[PDB]
RNA sequence: GGAGCG
């Protein structure tokens, strides 16, 4: 069955990008997707998505630009704390100069770098670069 | 899939993006509501008896007549059936294979299928007593179900 | 007897745009023969005029709840005779509603559906393009950061909506925050 | 009245049968297919057809020395008009069978370095497609309803195997790409006849 | 058609026609009640107006229905 | 790529695919780039051009015929072309 | 020169 949502739309993402598709439909749709794909969009990795209303879940179109070499989910969802992000970035990324980490905080869904300015660890959604 | 095979259907219902009912449906909420007590007293089941108020009323969809699915607007008239529709007819065709299991001890495909009945049974018997939909002490039981069902 | 017309939550004294609303309520029912009926237990509860471009006013007339299937009955032909009334401006009435806010962290109490901010937006918006029905509704999410919303009414009646369009996306700004631009689907 | 050079062209591609297709379409053809007709044949929109021709003049044109162009069909029917077309717009033709190596080994006597590819069927002339792919060669083909689109650049949606519409789209091309080039007036006639470049069987 | 050539949000009113019912961009049912006293267009009940069938219900020649 | 100072460290900048924005590299033998003129009110070459590079990717899978209708229909309109 | 990691 569907277990994560987040995975089935950042797979879909993936895979339209290396197709070379400008467009890609993402079913069903969800706040953390949502908010995943707004981190994204704020480094300049996709364009404009837009969500679809069906009275059920929704969907969501994403614009794509050919900037995104991968986007995926981090499953199960660790735990990571402040002093623990130096240790993944060197795992999911690669190099210590571009590509994010996305976790869920206490105070919102953001990226490694956001979260160590505000000094709050959390957990590990996904990656992209 | 589904639950006890291999098969992949998808055939369902589509409901349509407008809740409202249509401008041409001019029967009020408190007239669909006494056809629905009126027909549950006659026996027929909420599934049964919406297909009733979709072809011969006009009724695609009672919540967006009355704001309330068929059922809970029977319980709020005390006529909801101690034991759920699906599980009653899931009892009923336990009850019917068993009869059939009686005098044909080689059907050994009937036996396999009673298997995955049963289990359906105590599937469904199980979700409705953490809801607390029958008894906290209902069980499910071959020599007697016959007397419940039918 | 006008003030009869207004019921103010808390039973605040009317402003000075309040009274003129009512005054010209009171006049619908009693001067127009067709209102004089329905008009009688009609009763609003707050106005107020919100600019929405080239010196234009619109009235939003808040109603009160139990009496927003009423409204609809006449809705058509009363915003018709107070827009005269109220020359160069729309009158939009909208069913007043409570938001609670969303309870506290391992807090027992519940909150109704209803009462959410997100069912009261989607409820503000479909009381605001009477009579027209809402057939889709699409957010796009702009790279900048901001995100608007399309909305789709039914093109049936276009007629009485067309001429609104800016009226609706200004008067649910302000009640709402959000932007949003009305279309109807081609037929 | 009088027809634009647009419409002259249609009417006399309308002749030759241009927009009679396959009974089958390729997928990446699809978007040039107007409709299908109960006889199970493909019509191919001769509106897009006109416009990939202008879009190819362009394309050569812009080629500095002709000589770098080089144009080829395998079947018999379209051996006339690539001679042709490559006497009147300075081209290098290849009537006939491609030689393997041809734009790969620097060796052998026929080596060339085109700088672009022009041929009249992708399925016919798999060859030449498949070795300009490595030797940073565009191709320009004229490509039916089941033509493979595989390493074209510019898809030309015409019927490629009657002898009067391999003529006339060569036709055609050649003096859209003289037009271009300031050589021959406007417009949709031409001194040169279209006869000269259909097939003469022995 | 190609994925590049189509637009996901507004397709062709032709291509979601013939698209599954639960695949289109909204699902939206293919049913519809017609008068003839409203009639299903799939009714499951013998109404004789209307036999039913795997499909729609088969109508009878004699009346005329007008769909709503 | 630029030094801490600004100096630039990279041998070359690779072209990008005019369609699918992928880097084309010195072996991508299958990519090519084109030209296509620019006409005037009479319709005469005029010495300028528009460049589209392809990599080999999108070519071997067929797409390059419509990425290029695609990538034109939208120029022209930009440039006066017509 | 083409094909194959060989
Ligand atoms: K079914
Ligand atoms: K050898
Ligand atoms: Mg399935
Ligand atoms: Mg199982
Ligand atoms: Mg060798």
């Amino acid at each position: 069955v569907r277990v994560s949502v987040l995975n089935d739309a950042l797979k879909s993402m993936y895979n339209a990008e290396k197709a070379g598709k400008a467009q890609v439909e993402l079913r069903p749709s969800s706040k953390v997707i949502i908010k995943f794909l707004i981190v994204m969009q704020k480094h300049g990795y996709i364009g404009d998505f837009q969500y679809v209303d069906d009275h059920r879940v929704g969907k969501i179109v994403v614009e794509l630009n050919g900037r995104l070499n991968k986007c995926g989910v981090i499953s199960p969802r660790f735990d990571v704390g402040v002093a623990t992000i130096e240790g993944w970035t060197a795992r999911l990324l690669p190099s210590r100069q571009f590509g994010y980490i996305v976790l869920t905080t206490s105070a919102g869904i953001m990226d490694h770098e956001e979260a160590r300015r505000k000094n709050v660890g959390g957990k590990v959604l996904g990656f992209f670069y | 899939g589904r639950m006890h095979s291999r098969g992949k259907g998808i055939s369902a219902s589509a409901l349509p993006y407008k809740r409202t009912p249509p401008s041409w449906l001019k029967i009020s909420a408190p007239d669909v509501e006494d056809n629905i007590c009126k027909f549950a007293k006659k026996g027929l089941t909420p599934s049964q008896i919406g297909v009733i108020l979709r072809d011969s009323h006009g009724i695609a969809q009672v919540k967006s007549v009355t704001g309330s699915k068929i059922l809970r607007i029977l319980k709020a008239h005390g006529l909801a059936p101690e034991i759920p529709e699906d599980l009653y007819h899931l009892i009923k065709k336990a009850v019917a294979i068993r009869k059939h299991l009686e005098r044909n001890r080689k059907d050994k495909d009937s036996k396999f299928r009673l298997i995955l009945v049963e289990s359906r049974i105590h599937r469904l018997a199980r979700y409705y007593k953490k809801t607390k939909k029958l008894p906290p002490v209902w069980k499910y039981e071959s020599t007697t179900a016959s007397t419940l069902v039918a | 007897t006008s003030k009869q017309k207004i019921h103010k939550d808390k039973a605040a004294e009317p402003s000075e745009h309040e009274v003129s609303v009512g005054q010209a309520f009171f006049d619908l029912e009693n001067t127009n023969q067709e209102l004089k009926s329905e008009l009688k237990d009609l009763y609003i509860n707050s106005a107020t005029q919100i600019d929405v471009s080239g010196n234009r006013k619109a009235v939003v007339i808040h109603v009160p709840y139990r009496l927003r299937k009423a409204f609809r009955k006449v809705h058509v032909r009363l915003v018709r005779e107070l827009e005269k009334k109220f020359s160069g401006k729309d009158v939009i009435f909208i069913a007043t509603r409570r938001i609670v806010r969303p309870p506290k962290r391992g807090s027992a109490a519940q909150r109704p559906r209803t009462r959410t901010l997100t069912s009261v937006h989607d409820a503000i918006l479909e009381d605001l393009v009477v009579p027209a029905e809402i057939v889709g509704k699409r957010t796009r999410y702009r790279v900048d950061g901001s995100k608007i919303m399309k909305v789709y009414l039914d093109p049936k009646e276009r007629n009485n909506t067309e001429y609104k369009l800016e009226t609706f996306s200004a008067v649910y700004r302000k009640l709402s925050g959000k932007d949003v631009v009305f279309e109807y689907p081609i037929t | 009245r009088t027809l634009s050079t647009k419409e002259a062209d249609i009417q006399m591609m309308l002749a030759a049968e241009v927009h009679l297709g396959t009974k089958n379409c390729d997928f990446q053809m699809e978007r040039y297919a107007f409709k299908r007709r109960n006889d199970g044949i493909y019509i191919i929109n001769l509106g897009k057809t006109w416009e990939k021709l202008q879009m190819a003049a362009r394309v050569i044109v812009a080629i500095e020395n002709p000589q770098d162009i080089i144009v080829q069909s395998a079947r018999p029917y379209g051996q006339r008009a690539v001679l042709k077309f490559a006497q009147y717009t300075g081209a290098h033709a290849i009537a006939g069978r491609h030689t393997p190596g041809t734009f790969t080994n620097q060796l052998q006597t026929s080596y060339s370095e085109p700088r672009l590819l022009i041929l009249t069927d992708p399925r016919t002339d798999h060859q030449p497609i498949k070795e300009a792919a490595l030797g940073n060669i565009p191709t320009i083909a004229f490509c039916d309803t089941d033509s493979p689109m595989r390493y074209v650049d510019i898809g030309i949606p015409a019927n490629n195997k009657g002898k009067h519409s391999i003529g006339v789209l060569f036709w055609i091309l050649a003096r859209m790409v003289l037009q271009m080039r300031g050589a021959i007036n406007q417009g949709p006639k031409w001194d040169v006849m279209v006869d000269l470049f259909f097939y003469r069987e022995p | 058609v190609l994925p590049n050539d189509v637009d996901l949000l507004n397709p062709p009113a032709e291509h979601e026609k013939k698209k599954h019912k639960l695949k289109r961009l909204v699902q939206s049912p293919n049913s519809f009640f017609m008068d003839v006293t409203t009639v299903f267009s799939h009714s499951q009940t013998v109404v004789v107006l209307c036999q039913p069938t795997g499909g729609r219900a088969r109508l009878i020649e004699g009346c005329s229905f007008r769909r709503k | 790529m630029q030094n801490d100072e600004g100096q630039n460290m990279d041998l070359y900048i690779p072209r990008k695919c005019s369609a699918t924005n992928r880097l084309i590299t010195s072996k991508d033998h299958a990519s090519v780039q084109l030209n296509v003129g620019h006409l005037d009110e009479s319709g005469v070459y005029t010495g300028q051009f528009t460049t589209y590079a392809l990599c080999g990717f999108i070519r071997a899978q067929g797409d390059a015929d419509s990425a290029m209708d695609r990538l034109w229909q939208k120029k022209k309109a930009e440039v006066g072309q017509q």
